[PDB]
C-alpha cells in the first residue's frame, strides 16, 4: 500500500487566517495516463464525508474558491485562503492512482476563539435511580474556550478521586467552544452517608475555581 | 441530487455475518461505480473495495481476507456488502460511496453504517432527569449497550442551547448525558422533555424534567 503522511495532524485557525495541509506520498502518483489521482476530503462534524479536491487541483461544485490544491509526484498541499467557521472539520488527502485506495491520518481543523469560562451546573441523583438503588452525581462544564479543563469533587469537604467519568465535547460549530461533563458514581448507600457534594472547575479564565454544590439536607 | 441511504446500525456477534446496504437514487445506478470504506473509532480511512453495478464484477483490497463479498441489485438501485468473521477488530462505521467515472475518483458518499462486534447482549438504557437568566437541564443515559443513541428535547423544538456528550464505556456498557439551558422565565413554568431513543434495543423513553 501507498503510504499517506499529512502535515500537521492538527490546526488551530483565527477565523480569517489562511491555513495550509501537507500530503506526502511513498510513492510518485502520477499515472501512466498523464493524470495524478490526489484527492482531498472533508469531514465536518454531524456529515457525511464529502469531497474537496479531485485530481490534485479540481475544486467540487459545492466547494469555495477559498480552498486550492497543488503539488506533483509525492508532495502535495491543501490551501485554504481564509477560513470560515464551517472548515471546521477533519481533512483527508487520498490516493487513487495505485491499488488499494489508500488515505492519510486526518488533519483536524478547530477554531481559535476570545477564551471564555465555563458556565457550571452540578445535579444529584434522581429520585428514580435512587429507588433503584444507585446514585450519579454529575457536573456540566459548558461553553467554555480554550479546551484545557480541570475538575475536582469533593465530598463532605474531602477530595475524591474514584468512580469519576469525564467527556468531551467536539468543539461547537456555531461558538467555538467546549463543553465537558463529569459524572461521580456511587453506591446508594456511600451517597446517603454523605451530606455535601461539591464540583471545581479550574480553567485559566481565573485564578480562583468555579465552586458549584448541593446539600443533601437542603 | 444524488442520493447513497445506507442501513442502520448493526450488532453482530463475534464470528459472525453482517450484510449493510446502500440504496442510490439521483442518478443512472449502473453508470457508476460503487466504493465500501472503513472507518475506525471515528478516525483512520481504509478502502475494502469497489463494485461495478453494470457487470456485479467486484474489486477488494487484499488485507481483507476474501471476507467481504459485494453485489448489486439493479432494478432497487442497491449495493450490498455482506462481511464475514468479524471480531471486535471490524467494529467501525462502514460508508458506500460513488465514483466517476468508476474506480478513481469518489464523489459522493453514504451516512455510514456502524457496525458494533461484540459477545454482549444489547442491553437498553435507564433514563434520569438531572434537575437543579439561564437554568441548565439534563438527561443522564446509563448503562446500554451497543451504540448509539438519539438524544432530543421537547421532540425538536428545543435545540438552539442543547450539547450531548460523547458516551463513555465502562466495562462493557455505554453512559452519556445531554445537557439543555432554557430561560429561568420559562422552566419550572413551561414542560421541558428529553425524548431517548436506542435502535438496538428497540426502546425509546421520554423523560419529563420537573423540579426536585
Amino acid at each position: 500500500d501507498v503510504v499517506m503522511t499529512q502535515t500537521p495532524l492538527t490546526l488551530s485557525v483565527t477565523i480569517g487566517q489562511p491555513a495550509s495541509i501537507s500530503c506526502k506520498s511513498s510513492q510518485s502518483l502520477l499515472d501512466s495516463d498523464g493524470k495524478t489521482y490526489l484527492n482531498w476530503l472533508l469531514q465536518r462534524p454531524g456529515q457525511s464525508p464529502k469531497r474537496l479536491i479531485y485530481l490534485v487541483s479540481k475544486l467540487d461544485s459545492g466547494v469555495p474558491d477559498r480552498f486550492t490544491g497543488s503539488g506533483s509526484g509525492t508532495d502535495f498541499t491543501l490551501k485554504i485562503s481564509r477560513v470560515e467557521a464551517e472548515d471546521l472539520g477533519v481533512y483527508y488527502c487520498w490516493q487513487g492512482t495505485h491499488f488499494p485506495l489508500t488515505f492519510g491520518a486526518g488533519t483536524k481543523l478547530e477554531l481559535k476563539r476570545a477564551d471564555a469560562a465555563p458556565t457550571v451546573s452540578i445535579f444529584p441523583p434522581s429520585s428514580e435511580q435512587l429507588t433503584s438503588g444507585g446514585a450519579s452525581v454529575v457536573c456540566f462544564l459548558n461553553n467554555f474556550y480554550p479546551k484545557d479543563i480541570n475538575v475536582k469533587w469533593k465530598i463532605d469537604g474531602s477530595e475524591r478521586q474514584n468512580g469519576v467519568l469525564n467527556s468531551w465535547t467536539d468543539q461547537d460549530s456555531k461558538d467555538s467552544t467546549y463543553s465537558m461533563s463529569s459524572t461521580l458514581t456511587l453506591t446508594k448507600d456511600e451517597y446517603e452517608r454523605h451530606n455535601s457534594y461539591t464540583c471545581e472547575a479550574t480553567h485559566k479564565t481565573s485564578t480562583s475555581p468555579i465552586v458549584k454544590s448541593f446539600n443533601r439536607n437542603e | 441530487e444524488v442520493q447513497l441511504q445506507q442501513s442502520g446500525p448493526e450488532l453482530v456477534k463475534t464470528g459472525a455475518s453482517v450484510k449493510i446496504s446502500c440504496k442510490a437514487s439521483g442518478y443512472s445506478f449502473t453508470s457508476y461505480y460503487m466504493h465500501w470504506v472503513k472507518q475506525s473509532h471515528g478516525k483512520s480511512l481504509e478502502w475494502i473495495g469497489e463494485i461495478n453495478p453494470y457487470n456485479g464484477g467486484a474489486s477488494y483490497n487484499q488485507k481483507i481476507k476474501g471476507r467481504a463479498t459485494f453485489t448489486v441489485d439493479t432494478s432497487s438501485r442497491t449495493a450490498y456488502m455482506q462481511f464475514n468473521s468479524l471480531t471486535s477488530e471490524d467494529s467501525a462505521v462502514y460508508y458506500c460511496a460513488r465514483s466517476i467515472y468508476g474506480h478513481s475518483v469518489l464523489d459522493y458518499w453514504g451516512q455510514g453504517t456502524s457496525v458494533s462486534v461484540s459477545s454482549a447482549k444489547t442491553t437498553p438504557p435507564s433514563v434520569y432527569p438531572l434537575a437543579p437568566s439561564m437554568v441548565t437541564l439534563g438527561c443522564l443515559v446509563k448503562g446500554y449497550f451497543p451504540e448509539p443513541v438519539t438524544v432530543t428535547w421537547n421532540s425538536g423544538s428545543l435545540s438552539s442551547g442543547v450539547h450531548t456528550f460523547p458516551a463513555v464505556l465502562q466495562s462493557d456498557l455505554y453512559t452519556l448525558s445531554s445537557s439543555v439551558t432554557v430561560p429561568s422565565s420559562t422552566w419550572p413554568s413551561q414542560t421541558v422533555t428529553c425524548n431517548v431513543a436506542h435502535p438496538a434495543s428497540s426502546t425509546k423513553v421520554d423523560k419529563k424534567i420537573v423540579p426536585r
